């Protein structure tokens, strides 16, 4: 999941 | 942390907090497939600012990880219509994808199943125009979206106090504004029935979109996919 | 004639333009045909009370034809499907889309695509009991939904008065119950935020329809064909 | 043409 990890930065 | 926080302080977060306006790749010349692609491509990178704007609304950080990525799947064609709305109000006829991406009604029509979503988005930048809606609204409307749209376990607790809380900040604005109470609560529900047909028309645009995807007009980022799959059309 | 009416004499004509609550065919474990066919024969019934539901609502009648046309077809499943929510507010875990038809959620598996469906309406009903949402309330909704879902999709200024004259109505119930001054726009909030999530159901149930048609699980009516026509 | 027309006037 892209949004994951781009929510996770 | 976001319950600590007056008004005047909620609408100073969520304006410092706003994305950029991003442009288009769009060169001026004479498609279905090339229109199509402008807009895909446009809300793939704003949708990277969408995020970290999401982590700047106050209260959105301290839901879980799991729940808010449910909160941006569910919302994010949502909170980009009603960005394109919000560009759009100064632009009657318009929508302002872009500063360089400016389209009329005439031009929706060279994508099939567009026309119509047009239309709904013009008549919603109309209704903005009429209501002559304000940035410190328009703010707290988008927000709402994110938080709302999805929230439907002391999860939902937390993001209910948070909605209750840009609900006194809306409230906070209109009587400075000088509107009665009678007014305040009118105008109040006034914007928030917005948000229905803002559903609407993101329901709408996600089947066309899902439609797009499968007759394999222009293609998708793997981003984009991924926000469509978890609305499962 | 109806922006001259006071916030209680709002209330008693809504409460008096209430449809009856229908029944269902009384009888065998369901399959996915019989189990649309319930539905369909039911919403179908209840459409032609919905009508004249409408017809009584402050302000309607004073729409052209057209118009009144236009919200009904906009705003049809939305209407059925908060009645739906209202009735199954005191029966937590399931549905109540007729006395004698109540359904739980394993229920919801019979027909594909219908699960997720019943999940968003159990979900509306178990919010409506959290904020234990009052039949004078329901009822505003209701008939916000009715003139509100079609208009932004069109005389218009008219609709836009009387929904604000429901809004005072709102307010006004809010008011009595004792509820303060921050309390009443708050919960204002609350109810017209439910809406957003009402019109997506409806738009998850007017394709789930569509998808019936297409597979022809089970024939659907005239009537029901032209209100499902009126949509994407 | 419509059935709704019909249902709305009687
Ligand atoms: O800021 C943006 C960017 C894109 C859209 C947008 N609107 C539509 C409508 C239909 C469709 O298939 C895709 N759309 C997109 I992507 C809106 C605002
Ligand atoms: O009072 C009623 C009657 C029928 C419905 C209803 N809900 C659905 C969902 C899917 C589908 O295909 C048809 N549905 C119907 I008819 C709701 C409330």
């Amino acid at each position: 999941k892209i949004l994951h990890r781009l929510l996770q930065d | 942390l976001a319950l600590s926080l007056t008004a005047d302080q909620m609408v100073s977060a969520l304006l410092d907090a706003e994305p950029p306006i991003l442009y288009s790749e769009y060169d001026p010349t004479r498609s279905e497939a090339s229109m199509m692609g402008l807009l895909t491509n446009l809300a793939d990178r704003e949708l990277v600012h969408m995020i970290n704007w999401a982590k700047r609304v106050p209260g959105f950080v301290d839901l879980t990880l799991h729940d808010q990525v449910h909160l941006l799947e569910c919302a994010w064609l949502e909170i980009l219509m009603i960005g394109l709305v919000w560009r759009s109000m100064e632009h009657p006829g318009k929508l302002l994808f872009a500063p360089n991406l400016l389209l009329d009604r005439n031009q929706g029509k060279c994508v099939e199943g567009m026309v119509e979503i047009f239309d709904m988005l013009l008549a919603t930048s109309s209704r903005f125009r009429m209501m002559n809606l304000q940035g410190e609204e328009f703010v707290c409307l988008k927000s709402i979206i994110l938080l709302n749209s999805g929230v439907y376990l002391e999860e939902k607790d937390h993001i209910h106090r948070v909605l209750d809380k840009i609900t006194d900040t809306l409230i906070h604005l209109m009587a400075k504004a000088g509107l009665t109470l009678q007014q305040q609560h009118q105008r109040l529900a006034q914007l928030l029935l917005i948000l229905s047909h803002i559903r609407h028309m993101s329901n709408k645009g996600m089947e066309h979109l899902y439609s797009m995807k499968c007759k394999n007009v222009v293609p998708l980022s793997d981003l984009l996919l991924e926000m469509l799959d978890a609305h499962r059309l």
